[PDB]
Order: structure tokens, then C-alpha cells, then sequence
């Protein structure tokens, strides 16, 4: 319900007013422009902040083509020195893209937040959702990327519930199988909770 | 005559073949403007202003210096000439629109203050061109213009340009920026609630130690500093999901730890706030 | 933004009766 | 089958599956649209409430969607308290998403619960919470409650002031919370406090984002609280002048646009000076277009008359010269705005030292035209729209320029593409329609242009022939030559669509050229692939034939009058037989049949009248017995009174019963009714009691609007007949032969000016119907409602209005007059309970309470009539005319008491 409820009208169509009065000429920005803006050999955060701040105002359907460059360039957004609007606004753009293209966005975000390589598919993520909690070490202290990871983990847990129900229903050719699936789901959710709570520990390097 | 001139101008705009007819039209417009200046007195540019607008539009030449034009604009600013300043600004903007060159970092601050003092109609585009291909530290010039020059409306744009090009609040120049946020202005609350919700936590801790540090100069305003403290206590990112307004009054949930001299400095700062009493009174 | 206010022939001012009339009448496309 | 859908969808609601419940919930709005009566609405909303109470937080979002969509049905809910309690029972839950959904539901429900205190407490409590979705939903619901409640408005004024300038709650949240200050216009000191807070905010947060949001909020506060709008217009002029940012200037443009559209009388002279002066020294072109668009919208109203007010030479005024250099500007849109401004100055106030601009004005139009003809782009097409509207208005305001106007237009009708021939033909059609003396001055030139269209393109061809032949019909104010008919005919034999010829035929039937209407209706008759369309085209053919027979008249010749009238009646009767055959249950053509029937009755009133005028030459003076009325002719013209007065009443009844036509069709019906009154007055002034006339037409007979040529020729005929009546008043004998000759010439004069089948005869734009579901018990068919004959019958009539499209296009329903009557069906007849009530609908609903007294013994017949009252005040007699049956039983104790007494 969070994804649909972030789509609702907030106060006074202020976003409509902004897309009426600030994006008169935004056709100069392109996905590849953001691509070499990110991939500069120095870290010029000013131009990427320019592009993403202009990218806030676009509709989600118009923001579909930038999913490739944003997701492929999440991994650079973990080094010590990135400004905070870059992380927060990439989080906002990810939340906007989550309202339209959620499954492809999640399966693309798994393959980018992984530590530095295995290319993962939707079937593996629905069979096992704990790869979402197998992200990079620096994600554990980056709040926007952890927020993305948490929405992704909740979505894949519900996904795994539906997938196990469907795989149990198809492969009948019954009470024992149903309770075994219930036990698997219960232990799965408990394991996810325990891994999250162990993320909540202070690490030994800072202690 | 106005309809014929407008028809000729659309042909010159569409007909970009070698601009020989454009040169002939420019010469004809210059001759007509000279004749109108010589003879036209009572009919004050009823249609001659259309010729003036066409001549101004056709005069979009490209400057070939792009470094000494700043000095010419600065000299024109002391002379107080309107059309000369407009022509110089239009020439400087097209030169910056060309390939990037090496701009001086000393006369840019004086040139910006000159176009901000007098009402310049092309200030925003010129500032955008100068700060886009900038061969120097633009944040220092913006901070100096914001702190020193008391431009009424346009400083707001400067404030925007600050957050438009400085990624954090504190990035490279801490001293001028700290004296900008805290002093002995009107744009201070916006940049301060930014710095509350913009900077990274180590930078915020650096500011919180240098703010309530031992300093007898009293270089920070107490109201802004204390409200910055009180905001940093209750940032919504810290308490983002905790159950609200059912607490235990005996229990204390969380605080912010500071040191002994930090406590002494904070209490003498809050009593220095309390000892102002210009018109407030005891209550 | 319309020039002629009493125009009988705008982009879509055709009622239902005229809609089936146009549907069965444009198909033939010949007149003697 | 009204509640059966409710049981079906609520059977869907009692599933254990989320999908079926969601399907039923989202299927509810269609069921809401199909039956809008509040019994079903209340029941389905209570079912939505107790589905909302227990749910898995995704059903809740669906019910929120349904409540958001079906907002106009919210006032029909009866059991409001149970509904709101069932919704409100979720605020005390601990799921923040569920709480946010429930506050959004409260914000949607705001209209029906403005002053519920616990709702306000919940909004205030959740408003300063820490979960972001709860905060955003709280801001939404605070915005929706703040538009209606006042105590909520002041408390939330204090709260939102604190949370905006509390220096926590980051800038995105401040941007979200400034519209709370937008909705805050309820009280004077509340508005003043909000105004001070907004001024402090806009001088305190000088950003691009906050300044835009705060300025839009501040101008919505100004346009809501009309106490200091000039102060905000002033502040907008300093923000548009002294601010280097560009987006702030663009909001200043759209802001001044909204304020000039809303309250233009508050615009002072120095405000217009400031706007014009800021429009001069701007270096940009989009900003120039924006300011002069604002000035163009300001030029269409009474702001110019305040601007050009006595107590400087207006040539030296800023607005007119700014209009000149922006009329002679390179860009097309700024030229269109400037020529609008110049045209609006010309059409407005008539001071002498502005007249020279008239010349400039007209040249400007053609200059702009030759810029925007040869471009073929939608921006250039819009520039064509704006320019041609200015051409029409300029020719309308100052007629002495108009002739020059039209000839210039014909020049650009020689050389332009197929998309520019149209809308220029439309401008010529409008100008030659109301002002006809110029139309003939085209004539033949259009011929050769029409010849060029013999070898033009194909894509835009059909509409272009339609436009050209329409302006041909409009320009031919007198008649069409035979060669003109031949060239038009041979061109559309060369190429035509088949629907194009139908449009040309109906244009000719509109204007009055019924011979080409005959020929094209023949062409349609051979064509076409359905039953009732064939019968419709045959009827139109017969009407065109009778109208050509009516055009074949000669003045001062009564023999040809009788002959051509008989031919017209027989062709109309073949046509009305075809119309009756063409009538369908799906499209019950009622205006056409009644209009044709009353036209037939008018021509037969004319035929009986002309042969009655012939009767004085066909009978004696009276008889040998008579030697102050003598003869059968007096009784015959008294019958003429009865027939013509009844016919005028029937024309009035056709006028009142339509309500869906345009101005032109109604005015044509008024022309026919005025013809009936004209002949009635003419006869009752000449022969039947000259003595008590004594009027001699003491009203105005000139200075008419003359919206059509047919109107003008009708009015000329009316004035000539009244002149003949005044002259021949009380000089001659009561029977006379100058009297009969006066009637003969009057009938000839009425039948010379042909006819005009108007828009409502062919196409219907607005469709409005009323339901009136009677519920005493609604009965079934022949089964009557039983009453006990000692109590009245609570009728409880309830209704709803159905709009076809564009709700109200021409007229708007203000109030509706329900009338009820009874009739003793056993065989005055129970006129004792004729009752009348006025209804003002809330959105679409009609709810009244009717008590009917059935007293005597018998079966009674309740009839219910509707009557729409419009905004101006004219009553319109539409409605379903609903009838219901009641039987009157008696109490056996009362029967025994009456037998004993």
C-alpha cells in the first residue's frame, strides 16, 4: 500500500504546479548525459545534482528511460564523500520509479547493490529473498539505500509467499505439503527479521 | 512600412544563405535609423522603435576577446550608460556561450556587483553562463557577494545559486560559510534549515564542536546557533518511526552528549543571549 | 477559441442520428 | 432490478478473497452512476463503511478511491453518523498506513462532516506525528477541512504557522504546508494573519521553490479574500519588475492572468501603467508574450474603460504604443496578442483622438494574416483563430471599417493552403450573416475560387467545399442564379463524399435556397442504406419542394396564391407522412414533426384566410334579412381569430417544450409566433371591433439586433403590415375591400420571405431529461395504490436530472417546478388538489413531499409534471408526465357508521 499511497495527491497539486512552471525546456537532459556526468574520472557532484534535481519534476512514465543509468550508477553512490542530496534524490527517484516498473526495478537493483559478479534473475529472488540482505557493506550505513533495500526485501518476502503457494498448488500431481510451506514461510520471515536486527547491531570497527 | 520591414526580417531570418542580404538589410536599417534620428521628432518611434528592435536583434555579434570585455563592462558601470551596458552584457553572454576560456577570478566579483547594483535585465543568463563554464571557485565569489553586497531581491537568486552549485552546505570553504550562517541576514533561516537537513553527520558534528567551542570573540549569533542545536536534537530522520505522544515522564528516551567545556560554553552563550534585553524585559 | 459561433460544422458537434447517417453515408463515396 | 445489483455486488463483498472484494468495491461507481437514488446510495455507502472497518489495508485504498471518485453523491447519504463512526473506528489502530488512509478518507468526506470535533482532534494529533505517510495524509485532510470549517481554520493557522517557521520539518514539508495557508480565507483577522505570515515567509525564504509556492498561495488567498487584491496586484508588479529570476516572473504572468480573469474591475490605472512599462523593457520574448497575453485578457473587459477615463493624450499612453510595437513584432503569438489588444481598444470606448488607430488596426490584421496563412502548423492555426476572431470583432464594433475588412479577406482567399480556406470562409460567413450588404460584393469572385477547388488536394477537401458553399449560401442574400446552381452542381458531381452533399443540402435548407436543397435531396434519396434515414431524406425533399412552390409567388395575384399554397400543402403532407414513417423509438423525432405540423397549420390558416377574403366576392352583402355585423363573413373571421390565436398558443407551447435548442431556433419559433400574432392583430384591427384598438403601434419599430437576414426580412414585413394597419384604421366601412386587400397583401408578404430550418431541426447539442421516480409504493401497472379514505396520500416524489453531454451548454437549470394533479377516473373531476412546489437541486437530486387528499369514493389518477426554471427566468415545460393509479377503500366501521347515520 505504500507504493500506491505515495502516488496520491499530497496537498494542493504543488507537483503539478512545478511541472507547469519549471520544466519548460528539459529536453536537453538525456540518460546518456547523466551517464557521463556520473562516470567522470573526478567527482563533479554539481552537474549530476543538476541533472537529478531537474529529473525530480518529470512524471514516472517520462522517468522510465533513466532507470538504466540510475540503477547502474547506484554502486558509485557509496564512497565516503558523496553529498546527501544525491543519495536522497536518487532515493526519491527510485520511489517514483517504484510506482510504475517495480519488478524490473527490484531485479535490476539487486544486481547493482551487490558487493564487488553474479547476475541474478527474478526466479532466484522469488525462491530466495535473502540476497536483498546480501548487499554491500557500505549499504548498512547509507540510510536511503537501506530504505530502498527494506522496501525491496518486503516486496520479495510477499513475492516468495505467493511463489511458494503457486509452486505448491501446481505440483500436486496435501495437508503435509501445506504445513511444510507454512513452516518454510515462518522460518523465512523469522530469518529476515533476525538478519535485520543483526544489521541493527553496532559494528566492532566503530566500537 | 512596418509590415514590409517585418516581412523582410522573416525572410532574412529564414534565408540564412551567406547573410549578404542580411548585411544589406542591416545597412538599410542603420541608414533609416540615422534618418529617423535626424528628422523624426514629433513621431517619436511609432514605427522607428520597430527598426530599433530589428537593429538590436540583428546586432547579435560574437565577441572575440572574452577576457577584456569584463574590464570594459566595469568601466561602463562607473560611467552609468544603459545601452552601452546592455550591449556589453549581450557581447559577454555570447562569448561565454562559445568555447570556454580562462576567466579572471578577481574582476568577476566586481562585475557581478555592478550588474546587481544597477538593474540589469540579463543578470540571470549572464550569471548562468559565467557559473556554468567557470574557471575558478564560483562558490567563493557567490559567498562574498551574498555576505558583503546588500542587494535586495537579487540576493535571493544568489542564495539559490549557492545551493545550486555547492553540493553540501559546507564543502570547501568553511570559514566564510560559517560567518555567513552565523554572525554578530534575511536569507539566514533558509540556509540554516538546509544545513540542518543537508550536511552529513560528521560535518554536523564538526560544526557542533566548532560552534559551542571555547571562543571569547562571540562570532556566532546565539539565536541561530541555539535553534540549530534544538533542530539537531529533533531531526525527523532520527525519530522516523517511534510511537509519538505516549511517553513515560519518568523515563528519558535519548539525549545528545557533549563535553564539560562544551556545557560551559553553551550555558555562557545562552546567558549571553539572555543578557541582551534591548526591549524584551524580564518576563 | 472559435471564430464562428453559429457554425453548424465543427470538429465534433454531430449528434447520434447524424453519426449513423455519416457512418452509412460516407462508405459509398459516389454521386450521380 | 435496482437493489438486485446491490445484492450481487455485496455477495461479491462477502468473499474471503481480497480480489473479489476489490472487484466489487471498484465496480460500485458504475452502480452509483446507474441508479443515483439515495436509498441505494445510502445502503451501498454503509456497506462500503463496514467493509472499510475490517480490511487488509488494500481494500481500504480501493474504498478511498471510490469515495474520491463519487464525491458528488456524498450529500445523498442519510445515515451519516453510522457511516462516519464506522470510518472513524480505524484512527485508533496502530498501523500508520491504515491511519493515513483513514485521514485521507476523512479529507474526502469533509463536505458532509465540516464541524465534527474528534476529526479535527485526530488531524491535529496525527499532523505532528513522525511517520511521513501519516504526516502527508494529515496535511491533505487539513487542507480539505480548512476549506469549510472556521475553528479548524484558526487552530490549524496557529499550528501550521509554528510548523512552517519552526526551522525543523525540512523544505519539502514547508512546500507541502503552504497551501494550508492558501485555504485560509474564512475570517478577516485570520486572513490578515495569514497575509503577514506569507509576507514574512516570502521575505524569509528567498529561494526559487518556496517563492513560487508562497506566491501562488498568496494569490489564492487574495482571490479568495476580496479585500486587498489591489495590494497583491501591486506586489506582483514589483515581483515581475524587480526580480532577476525567470520562473518567478512566469508565475507572476500566470498569477496576473488569473487575477485579471477573476476580478478585472480592481485593476487601477497605475497598475496597467506598471504592467505595460515592465512589458516594454524586457529582453526576452516568452516573457513578452506572457505579459501581453495578460494585457490581452485585460483588454476584453471593462478595465480598458477605467484605463481610458476622463480625469494626457491617449496617443501618448503606454498601452497603445506597446500594442503597436508588439503588433509589428516578428513572433506570431505576440503579434496575435497585440492585434487583439488593438482590436479591443478600437471596439471599446469612442474618444475622437483614437480613431487613427482604427486604420493601423485593420492593416495589422492583414499583415498578420499574410504571415500566418502559408505556414501549416498548429501554432499558426491558433494564430489564424485569434486573428479571425479579431477580424469579426473589429468588423462588428465599427461597421464603417467593415467593408475594407471584408475585401482584404478576399485577397488572402486567393492564395492560401487548404487549411486556411477554412476558418476564413467561416469568418466571411459570420460577417456576411449578420451584416448582409457586403455579401453580394463577393458573389462571382468566390465562383472562380470554387473553380480552383476543382483541382485541389483531397485530404482537407470535403470540409473546404462545405465552407465555401456555406459562405455562398450566406452571401446570396437575395437569390441564386441558374448558372450558379449549375456550376455548384457540376463541381460536386465531379467529386463529392456523399456526406458533404448532405451538409451542403442542409446549409441550403437553413439559408433558404430550397431548389438546390431539392436537387441534393434527390441525390441523397437515390443513395443511403437504412429505412428511417431514407424516410428522413424523403421528408426533407418534400419540404424543399413545397418551399420552392412557396417561392413561386407573385404580388397582387390571389389566384397564384391559392394554387401555390395548395401545392405547398400537398408536398408538406407527403413530407409529414415521410416524417411520421421516419420516427423511431430510439430517436423519437419530436421537434421536427411538431414544427412541420404547425407549419402546415399556418399555411392552412393562410389558405382559409385567403379564400375567406375571396368570400366577400363570392357571397352577398349578407341576406335579405339584414338591412353591427351582417353576413357570414363576420362569423368566418371570428373563426379566423380562434384558429390564429390557438396557433399562436401552439407555437408558444412548442417554444416552452424544447429547452434544448439554440438561440437561433428559438428566435425562428418566435418569428413564426409573431407572424401569427401579426395576422391576428391585423384582422381584429380592421374588421372585428375597430373601436377599441386606439393604439397605432405606440412601441418602437426600429433599431433591431438583426442576428440573421431572415430575421430582418421578417421584421420588415411586420413593420409594413403594421403600417398598413395603422393607415387603414377607422376611415372605411367595417367589411370593406381595402381590408380584404390588406389581409391578402399581408399573407403574400409573409409567404414571400421563405423559411429557415434551423439547427435544432438537424442536430441536437444539449440533451437534458428528468426522471421523477414516484414512490408512494410505485405500484406495478394496472394495480392501484390502496388508500383508506380517511388519510391523505404522502406521494414522496423524488427526481434526478440526466445530462447528455457538456452538462449545460446553452442554458442552466436553476430551479424546477413540480406540479401535481388528480383526476377521478370513475365513469372538475378532482381538481381540488392541484399543487406546485419549487426545487433547487443540490447536485442532481430533487426531493419534495406531496400530500394528496383522496376524499370521495373512487379511483384517482395522479399526474406529475415538471417545469425547468432557468437562470434568466424563463420556465420550460419538459418532463416525463408521470401518471399513477390509486383505489380508495373505506373502513368497515366507518361504512357501518355512515350507513347508520
Amino acid at each position: 500500500v505504500d507504493d500506491w499511497i505515495c502516488e496520491e495527491e499530497i496537498t494542493g497539486t504543488d507537483a503539478l504546479l512545478r511541472r507547469m512552471l519549471l520544466t519548460n525546456n528539459a529536453k536537453n537532459h538525456s540518460p546518456k548525459q547523466l551517464q557521463e556526468a556520473f562516470s567522470a574520472v573526478p567527482v563533479n557532484n554539481t552537474q549530476v545534482m543538476q541533472i537529478i534535481e531537474h529529473l525530480t519534476l518529470l512524471s514516472a512514465s517520462e522517468l522510465i528511460p533513466y532507470a538504466e543509468v540510475l540503477t547502474s550508477n547506484m554502486s558509485q553512490l557509496l564512497n565516503s564523500g558523496v553529498p546527501r542530496r544525491i543519495l536522497q534524490t536518487v532515493n526519491k527517484l527510485w520511489m517514483v520509479l517504484n510506482t510504475v516498473m517495480p519488478r524490473r526495478l527490484w531485479v535490476m537493483t539487486v544486481n547493482a547493490l551487490q558487493p564487488s559478479q553474479q547476475k541474478y534473475t527474478q526466479n532466484d529472488l522469488m525462491i530466495d529473498p535473502l540476497i536483498v540482505l546480501r548487499c554491500d557493506q557500505r549499504v548498512h550505513r547509507c540510510p536511503p539505500l537501506m530504505d530502498i533495500t527494506l522496501h525491496m526485501l518486503n516486496g520479495y518476502l510477499l513475492a516468495s509467499k505467493a511463489y511458494l503457494s503457486a509452486h505448491l498448488k501446481e505440483t500436486e500431481q496435501e495437508v503435509t505439503r501445506e504445513e511444510l510451506k507454512n513452516a518454510l514461510l515462518a522460518a523465512q520471515d523469522s530469518a529476515a527479521v533476525q538478519i535485520l536486527l543483526e544489521i541493527c547491531l553496532p559494528t566492532e570497527e566503530e566500537k | 512600412l512596418q509590415m514590409l520591414q517585418w516581412l523582410d526580417s522573416p525572410g532574412v531570418e529564414g534565408g540564412p544563405l551567406r547573410a549578404q542580404l542580411r548585411m544589406l538589410a542591416s545597412q538599410a536599417s542603420a541608414g533609416r535609423r540615422l534618418s529617423d534620428v535626424r528628422g523624426g521628432l514629433l513621431r517619436l518611434a511609432e514605427a522607428l522603435a520597430f527598426r530599433q528592435d530589428l537593429e538590436v536583434v540583428s546586432s547579435t555579434v560574437r565577441a572575440v576577446i572574452a577576457t577584456l570585455r569584463s574590464g570594459e563592462q566595469c568601466s561602463v558601470e562607473p560611467d552609468l550608460i544603459s545601452k552601452v551596458l546592455q550591449g556589453l552584457i549581450e557581447v559577454r553572454s555570447p562569448h561565454l556561450e562559445e568555447l570556454l576560456t580562462a576567466f579572471f577570478s578577481a574582476t568577476a566579483d566586481a562585475a557581478s556587483p555592478f550588474p546587481a547594483c544597477k538593474p540589469v535585465v540579463v543578470v540571470s543568463s549572464l550569471l548562468l553562463q559565467e557559473e556554468e563554464p567557470l574557471a575558478g571557485g564560483k562558490p567563493g565569489a557567490d559567498g562574498g557577494s551574498l555576505e558583503a553586497v546588500r542587494l535586495g531581491p537579487s540576493s535571493g537568486l544568489l542564495v539559490d545559486w549557492l545551493e545550486m552549485l555547492d553540493p553540501e552546505v559546507v564543502s570547501s570553504c568553511p570559514d566564510l560559510q560559517l560567518r555567513l550562517l552565523f554572525s554578530r541576514p534575511s536569507f539566514r533561516p533558509y540556509l540554516l534549515t538546509l544545513f540542518t537537513h543537508q550536511s552529513s553527520w560528521p560535518t554536523l558534528h564538526q560544526c557542533i564542536r566548532v560552534l559551542l567551542g571555547k571562543s571569547r570573540e562571540q562570532r556566532f549569533d546565539p539565536s541561530a546557533s541555539l535553534d540549530f542545536l534544538w533542530a539537531c536534537i529533533h531531526v525527523p530522520r532520527i525519530w522516523q518511526g517511534r510511537d509519538q505522544r505516549t511517553p513515560q515522564k519518568r523515563r528519558e528516551e535519548l539525549v545528545l552528549r557533549v563535553q564539560g567545556p562544551e556545557l560551559i560554553s553553551l550555558v555562557e552563550l545562552i546567558l549571553a543571549e539572555a543578557e541582551t534585553r534591548s526591549q524584551d524585559g524580564d518576563t | 477559441a472559435h471564430v464562428w459561433e453559429d457554425n453548424w460544422d465543427d470538429d465534433n458537434v454531430e449528434d447520434d442520428f447524424s453519426n449513423q447517417l455519416r457512418a452509412e453515408l460516407e462508405k459509398h463515396g459516389y454521386k450521380m | 432490478d435496482a437493489n438486485s445489483a446491490l445484492m450481487e455486488l455485496d455477495k461479491g463483498l462477502r468473499s474471503g478473497k481480497l480480489g473479489e472484494q476489490c472487484e466489487a468495491v471498484v465496480r460500485f461507481p458504475r452502480l452509483f452512476q446507474k441508479y443515483p437514488f439515495p436509498i441505494l446510495i445510502n445502503s451501498a455507502f454503509l456497506k462500503l463503511a463496514d467493509v472499510f472497518r475490517v480490511g487488509n489495508n488494500f481494500l481500504r485504498l480501493c474504498v478511498l478511491k471510490v469515495t474520491q471518485q463519487s464525491e458528488k453523491h456524498l450529500e445523498k447519504i442519510l445515515n451519516v453518523d453510522e457511516f462516519v463512526k464506522r470510518i472513524f473506528s480505524v484512527i485508533h489502530s496502530n498501523d500508520p498506513v491504515a491511519r493515513a488512509i483513514t485521514l485521507r478518507m476523512l479529507g474526502s468526506l469533509a463536505s458532509i462532516i465540516p464541524e465534527r470535533k474528534n476529526a479535527h482532534h485526530s488531524i491535529r494529533q496525527s499532523l505532528d506525528s513522525h511517520d511521513n505517510v501519516e504526516v502527508e495524509a494529515a496535511v491533505f485532510a487539513a487542507a480539505n477541512f480548512s476549506a469549510q470549517s472556521k475553528d479548524f481554520a484558526v487552530g490549524i493557522c496557529n499550528k501550521i504557522s509554528e510548523m512552517i517557521q519552526g526551522l525543523a520539518t525540512p523544505v519539502d514539508l514547508k512546500l507541502k504546508l503552504i497551501p494550508i495557508l492558501q485555504h485560509m480565507h474564512h475570517d478577516a483577522i485570520l486572513a490578515s494573519s495569514a497575509r503577514q505570515l506569507l509576507q514574512q515567509l516570502v521575505t524569509s525564504y528567498p529561494s526559487t521553490k518556496m517563492v513560487i509556492v508562497s506566491l501562488h498561495t498568496f494569490t489564492l488567498l487574495a482571490a479568495s479574500s476580496l479585500v486587498d487584491t489591489p495590494k497583491q496586484i501591486q506586489l506582483l508588479l514589483q515581483y515581475l519588475k524587480n526580480d532577476p529570476r525567470k520562473a518567478v516572473k512566469r508565475l507572476a504572468i500566470q498569477d496576473l492572468k488569473l487575477l485579471a480573469n477573476k476580478t478585472p474591475h480592481t485593476w487601477s490605472r497605475e497598475n496597467i501603467q506598471a504592467l505595460c512599462e515592465c512589458a516594454l523593457q524586457t529582453p526576452y520574448d516568452s516573457l513578452k508574450l506572457g505579459m501581453l497575453s495578460v494585457l490581452s485578457t485585460l483588454s476584453g473587459t471593462i478595465a480598458i474603460k477605467h484605463y481610458f477615463s476622463i480625469v494626457s493624450s491617449p496617443r501618448s499612453s503606454d498601452l497603445v504604443k506597446l500594442a503597436q510595437e508588439c503588433c509589428y513584432h516578428n513572433n506570431r503569438g505576440i503579434a496575435a496578442h497585440g492585434v487583439r489588444v488593438l482590436t479591443n481598444i478600437t471596439v471599446s470606448c469612442q474618444e475622437k483622438d483614437l480613431l487613427a488607430l482604427e486604420q493601423d488596426a485593420v492593416f495589422g490584421l492583414e499583415s498578420l494574416l499574410v504571415l500566418c496563412s502559408q505556414d501549416d502548423s498548429p501554432g499558426a492555426q491558433a494564430t489564424l483563430k485569434i486573428a479571425l476572431n479579431c477580424m469579426v470583432k473589429l468588423a462588428k464594433g465599427r461597421p464603417h471599417l467593415s467593408q475594407s475588412v471584408v475585401e482584404t479577406l478576399l485577397t488572402q482567399l486567393h492564395s492560401a493552403q487548404d487549411a486556411a480556406r477554412i476558418l476564413m470562409c467561416h469568418c466571411l460567413a459570420a460577417i456576411a450573416m449578420q451584416l448582409p450588404v457586403l455579401g453580394d460584393g463577393m458573389l462571382g469572385d468566390l465562383m472562380e475560387l470554387y473553380k480552383v477547388i476543382g483541382r485541389s488536394a483531397t485530404d482537407k477537401q470535403q470540409e473546404l467545399l462545405v465552407s465555401l458553399a456555406t459562405v455562398i449560401f450566406v452571401a446570396s442574400q437575395k437569390a441564386l442564379s441558374v448558372e450558379s446552381k449549375a456550376v455548384i452542381k457540376q463541381q460536386l458531381e465531379s467529386v463529392s463524399n456523399g456526406w458533404t452533399v448532405y451538409r451542403i443540402a442542409r446549409q441550403a435548407s437553413r439559408m433558404g435556397n430550397h431548389d438546390m436543397a431539392k436537387e441534393l435531396y434527390q441525390s441523397l434519396l437515390t443513395q443511403v442504406a437504412s429505412e428511417h434515414f431514407y424516410f428522413w431524406l424523403n421528408s426533407l425533399k418534400e419540404f424543399s419542394h413545397a418551399e420552392q412552390c412557396l417561392t413561386g409567388l407573385q404580388e397582387e395575384n390571389y389566384s397564384s396564391a391559392l394554387s401555390c399554397i395548395a401545392e405547398s400543402l400537398k408536398f408538406y403532407h407527403k413530407g409529414i407522412a415521410s416524417l411520421t414513417a421516419a420516427s423511431t423509438p430510439l430517436n423519437p423525432l419530436s421537434f421536427q414533426c411538431e414544427f412541420v405540423k404547425l407549419r402546415i397549420d399556418l399555411l392552412q390558416a393562410f389558405s382559409q384566410l385567403i379564400c375567406t377574403c375571396n368570400s366577400l366576392k363570392t357571397s352577398p352583402p349578407p341576406a335579405i334579412a339584414t338591412t353591427q355585423r351582417c353576413g357570414r363573413i363576420s362569423n368566418q373571421m371570428k373563426q379566423s381569430m380562434e384558429e390564429f390565436r390557438s396557433l399562436a398558443s401552439r407555437y408558444g407551447d412548442l417554444y416552452q417544450a424544447s429547452f434544448d435548442a439554440d438561440s437561433a431556433t428559438l428566435r425562428n419559433v418566435e418569428l413564426q409566433q409573431q407572424s401569427c400574432l401579426l395576422i391576428s392583430h391585423a384582422i381584429e384591427a380592421l374588421i372585428l371591433d375597430p373601436e377599441s384598438a386606439s393604439f397605432q403601434e405606440y412601441g418602437s419599430t426600429g433599431t433591431a439586433h438583426a442576428d440573421s437576414e431572415y430575421e430582418r426580412r421578417m421584421m420588415s414585413v411586420y413593420n409594413h403590415v403594421l403600417e398598413e394597419v395603422e393607415s387603414l384604421n377607422r376611415k372605411y366601412t367595417p367589411v370593406s375591400y381595402m381590408h380584404t386587400a390588406c389581409l391578402c397583401n399581408a399573407i403574400i408578404a409573409l409567404l414571400k420571405v421563405p423559411l429557415s430550418f434551423q439547427r435544432y431541426f438537424f442536430q441536437k447539442l444539449q440533451s437534458t431529461s428528468i426522471k421523477l421516480a414516484l414512490s408512494p409504493s410505485p405500484r406495478n401497472p394496472a394495480e392501484p395504490i390502496a388508500v383508506q379514505n380517511n388519510q391523505q396520500l404522502a406521494l414522496k416524489v423524488e427526481g434526478v436530472v440526466q445530462h447528455g453531454s457538456k452538462p449545460g451548454l446553452f442554458r442552466k437549470i436553476q430551479s424546477v417546478c413540480l406540479n401535481v394533479s388528480s383526476t377521478l377516473q370513475s365513469k372538475i373531476d378532482n381538481m381540488t388538489n392541484e399543487m406546485e412546489q419549487r426545487v433547487e437541486p443540490h447536485n442532481d437530486y430533487f426531493s419534495t413531499q406531496f400530500l394528496l387528499n383522496f376524499a370521495i369514493l373512487g379511483t384517482h389518477n395522479i399526474t406529475v409534471e415538471s417545469s425547468v426554471k432557468d437562470a434568466n427566468g424563463i420556465v420550460w415545460k419538459t418532463g416525463p408526465r408521470t401518471t399513477i393509479f390509486v383505489k380508495s377503500l373505506e373502513d368497515p366501521y366507518s361504512q357501518q357508521i355512515r350507513l347508520q347515520q
